[PDB]
């Protein structure tokens, strides 16, 4: 047990470098191995190098060799992935992982099944500039009514969307982002609520874009007076 | 370089049924160095099987692993709506390699989309853009048609959309369609409609708003 | 042409699995470069036919190593040594398996490994020769016995010879290194009464634009 | 390795005995003995690997 904890999503330009952490348990760090695996479209899963923090010993994949460095910090139980000289095809989600078997001193299994995994870290590589989102409320209409908010014109992925802090979570559907023709992203989030509750409940859209450090709250309510 | 080829690409079965997934390797792989993973949309891979048939801690006994040499198998004895995910095989006899994945869909009684439509906010319109949203909510199957009409005129080349992945509890899908016009173009018209065609609909459904 | 800098490892240390060569596992090259600065830091060994082995690996072009499930019934595995420490931890050649006493017991071994692939398998293994007779019986109950590694083309018998060797990092003993190629349809068969440094699997062995060179030139 | 009923094997060795020399065999067992000798010389003689039809 550990629940591996990685760094947040990054944006780098081509030719730049990342450092992606992984924070482990005392057991995980000193008696298991840590692996990096990345994922993208067309690259179902790519094993990158691995490390035995207990020995400081490494094995890397040739694909990323003399670029990928795997280091550790024994005082924090963290393993770092430094992929340098970034290329556009390095855009991917980088996961850390733990070797399923325990360390064998005579034959350190750098190749193993992967027991526990980190949450994954999206590294976006592009020369395009970073942009914070604009949020526009999607006000409801006429037993059960749906309402939402629209996140529009930002770069890059990802963006965190929640409702009433963490309070409103059932009935919520947040959509997969679509790349707009502009080169910026657009993402909507909708929630199914009782139409009666619209008169007593405050419904707030919480948007957080850590690539630009933009956090936005939007109250969602309707209108109707006109005839 | 050991290549992992999974079969089928997509598998669609109803709850209670048995799912069989296959993995073909380019080299003979010892059955003591092969693993299976589950990955639910957005999650990290969960180790299901290690050592070809050894079940990982916290995995249900409906998950069975088999195989030898180049022919390996994952069996899911009793499907639940929660089992909607992508499955992967891995060999660890040499430096770890993984398959292309098998997408497992859980079947559901045909469900019609609950259709909603949203106008652009005044706040948005002040920027020069007028995006119009249509929601198809909680339906099955994923196949659905969305048509945008502006003063009863079919638009095209402006309408983007995306769909959520199958819900792990109720097995339904949802769809977000966005008609992006300019403020100026929005203001040339007054009737905005979203037409939905679907398996759970005996006839097509149209939602709309007016102004302007 | 794809250059692989051997750095502080020799091609044979990289092959066998010397702890400071873990970075070379499963690597490839058009040209492997051996540096004069290279060293060894593991159990004392001798490769009769060293030059031949180095040559055939160099022209194969890679150290792709595939593990295999050998059935070592009743024998303790994964032995290690002070002469091959990784840090302060006793280690060993990462592609070799040191078999020894299990609960004060050592059975004769008889294991096969059939080649049912489309390519040739290269099995690297060895034989341990103790410094004293006490060392023999402590590690392998039974006294000096034989190692027989046979195929349908080859035959390799080794008799362990106990005696005091040159002191290398804590040890006055030594391991003899041997290699075997198993063709498709052929079968690796190992009969051993003890002193076997077992194979953990095989190297995929081929032949091509692959070689090795000795140089201290900076790769740029 | 099992070959046609047998899980055993014979190692083959050769010896040349010069004129005035003597073949001497001491064996305590396991000897696959010679029945005599081949007359060995050297000349326009060789060997080739081929599946070509001799015509
Ligand atoms: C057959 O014939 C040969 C030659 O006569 C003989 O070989 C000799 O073997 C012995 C033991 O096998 C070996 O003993 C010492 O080996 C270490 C090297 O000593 C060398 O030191 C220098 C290199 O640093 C070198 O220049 C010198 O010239 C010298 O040769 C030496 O460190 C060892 O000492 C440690 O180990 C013993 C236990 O074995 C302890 O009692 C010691 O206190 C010491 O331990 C301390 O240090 C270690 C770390 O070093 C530490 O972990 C430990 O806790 C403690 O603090 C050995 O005394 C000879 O070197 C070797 N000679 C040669 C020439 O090779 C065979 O033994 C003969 N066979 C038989 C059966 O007799
Ligand atoms: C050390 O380790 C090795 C490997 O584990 C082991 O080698 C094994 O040795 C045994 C005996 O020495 C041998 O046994 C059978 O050999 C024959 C081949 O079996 C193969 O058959 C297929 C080829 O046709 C092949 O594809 C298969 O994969 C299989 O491997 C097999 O025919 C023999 O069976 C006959 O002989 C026995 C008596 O020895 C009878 O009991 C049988 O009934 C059968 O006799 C019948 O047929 C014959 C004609 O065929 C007829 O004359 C007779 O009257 C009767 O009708 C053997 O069962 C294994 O094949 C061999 N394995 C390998 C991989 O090489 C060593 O034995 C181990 N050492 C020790 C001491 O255990
Ligand atoms: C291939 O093999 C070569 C030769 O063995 C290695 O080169 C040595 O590597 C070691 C380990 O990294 C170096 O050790 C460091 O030495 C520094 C200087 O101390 C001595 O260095 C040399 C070698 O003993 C002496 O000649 C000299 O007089 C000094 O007395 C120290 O400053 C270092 O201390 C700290 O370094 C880092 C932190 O920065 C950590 O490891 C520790 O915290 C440590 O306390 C360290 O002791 C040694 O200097 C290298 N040799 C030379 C000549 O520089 C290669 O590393 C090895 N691998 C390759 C080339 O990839
Ligand atoms: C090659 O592989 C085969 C695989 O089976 C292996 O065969 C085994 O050989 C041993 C050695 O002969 C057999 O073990 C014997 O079995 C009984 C009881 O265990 C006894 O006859 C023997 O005990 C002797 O020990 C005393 C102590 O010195 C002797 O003084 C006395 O004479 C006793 O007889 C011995 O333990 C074993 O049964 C077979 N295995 C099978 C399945 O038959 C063979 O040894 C391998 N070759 C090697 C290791 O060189
Ligand atoms: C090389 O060729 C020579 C040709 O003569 C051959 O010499 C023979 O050696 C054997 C073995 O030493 C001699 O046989 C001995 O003779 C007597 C009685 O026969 C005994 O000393 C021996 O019996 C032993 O057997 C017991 C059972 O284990 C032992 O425990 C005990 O110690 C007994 O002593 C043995 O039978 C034989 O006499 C000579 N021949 C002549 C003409 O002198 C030699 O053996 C060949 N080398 C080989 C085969 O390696
Ligand atoms: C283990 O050894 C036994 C005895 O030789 C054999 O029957 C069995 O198949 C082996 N297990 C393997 C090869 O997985
Ligand atoms: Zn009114």
């Amino acid at each position: 047990q550990v629940q591996l904890v990685q760094s947040g999503a990054e944006v780098k330009k081509p030719g730049s470098s990342v450092r992606v952490s992984c924070k482990a348990s005392g057991d995980t760090f000193s008696s298991y191995s840590i692996t990096w695996v990345r994922q993208a479209p067309g690259h179902g899963l790519q094993w990158m190098g691995g490390i035995f923090p207990i020995f400081g010993s490494t094995n890397y994949a040739q694909k990323f060799d003399d670029r990928l460095t795997i280091t550790t910090d024994d005082s924090s139980r963290t393993v770092y992935m430094e992929l340098t000289s970034l290329r556009l095809e390095d855009t991917a989600v980088y996961y850390c992982a733990r070797g399923a078997s325990k360390v064998e001193p005579a034959a350190p299994a750098y190749s193993d099944a992967f027991d526990m995994w980190g949450q994954g870290t999206l590294v976006t590589v592009s020369s395009a500039s970073t942009k914070g989102p604009s949020v526009f409320p999607l006000a409801p209409s006429s037993g059960t009514a749906a309402l939402g908010c629209l996140v529009k014109d930002y770069f890059p992925e990802p963006v965190t969307v929640s409702w009433n802090s963490g309070a409103l979570t059932s009935g919520v559907h947040t959509f997969p982002a679509v790349l707009q023709s502009s080169g910026l992203y657009s993402l909507s989030s909708v929630v199914t609520v009782p139409s009666s509750s619209l008169g007593t409940q405050t419904y707030i859209c919480n948007v957080n874009h850590k690539p630009s450090n933009t956090k936005v709250d939007k109250r969602v309510e309707p209108k109707s007076c006109h005839h | 370089d050991i290549v992992m080829t999974q079969s089928p690409g997509t598998l669609s079965l109803s709850p209670g049924e048995r799912a069989t997934l296959s993995c073909r390797t380019s080299q003979g792989v010892s059955s003591s160095y092969l693993a299976w993973y589950q990955q639910k949309p957005g999650q990290a891979p969960r180790l299901l099987i290690s050592g070809s048939s050894s079940r990982a801690t916290g995995i249900p006994d409906r998950f069975s692993g088999s195989g030898s040499g180049r022919d390996f198998t994952l069996t899911i004895s009793r499907l639940e709506p929660e089992d909607s995910a992508v499955y992967y095989c891995q060999q660890y006899a040499t430096s770890p390699t993984f398959g292309q994945g098998t997408r497992v869909e859980i079947k559901r009684t045909v469900a019609a989309p609950s259709v909603f439509i949203f106008p652009p906010s005044d706040e948005q319109l002040k920027s020069g853009t007028a995006s119009v949203v249509c929601l198809l909510n909680n339906f099955y199957p994923r196949e659905a048609k969305v048509q945008w009409k502006v003063d009863n005129a079919l638009q095209s080349g402006n309408s983007q959309e995306s769909v959520t992945e199958q819900d792990s509890k109720d097995s339904t899908y949802s769809l977000s369609s966005t008609l992006t016009l300019s403020k100026a173009d929005y203001e040339k018209h007054k009737v905005y409609a979203c037409e939905v065609t679907h398996q759970g609909l005996s006839s097509p459904v149209t939602k709309s708003f007016n102004r302007g | 042409h794809q250059i692989l800098d051997g750095k502080n490892c020799t091609l044979i240390d990289a092959l066998l699995g010397d702890p400071h060569c873990d970075d070379f596992q499963n690597k490839e090259w058009d040209l492997f470069v051996e540096r004069s600065t290279a060293y060894s830091n593991c159990y004392p060994y001798y490769v009769p036919d060293y030059a031949t082995l180095r040559s055939l690996v160099a022209s194969s072009g890679n150290l792709e190593f595939t593990q295999e499930s050998f059935n070592w019934t009743g024998v303790a595995q994964d032995g290690s040594s002070y002469a091959c420490r990784r840090g302060s931890v006793n280690s060993f050649f990462s592609r070799l398996n040191w078999l020894y006493n299990l609960n004060y017991k050592y059975p004769e071994q008889n294991v096969t490994m059939p080649n049912n692939d489309k390519f040739d398998k290269l099995y690297i293994w060895g034989v341990h020769h103790p410094g004293t007779d006490k060392d023999q019986t402590n590690l392998y109950v039974q006294a000096s016995g034989r190692v027989i590694v046979s195929t349908k083309r080859s035959q390799q018998t080794v008799i362990p010879n106990i005696g005091s060797r040159p002191w290398v990092r804590g040890v006055s003993s030594i391991i003899s290194i041997y290699w075997t190629i198993v063709k498709p349809g052929d079968i690796l068969l190992i009969n051993s009464t003890g002193n076997l440094i077992a194979p953990r699997g095989y190297f995929k062995i081929q032949s091509g634009k692959s070689s090795i060179m000795r140089s201290d030139a900076h790769i740029d």
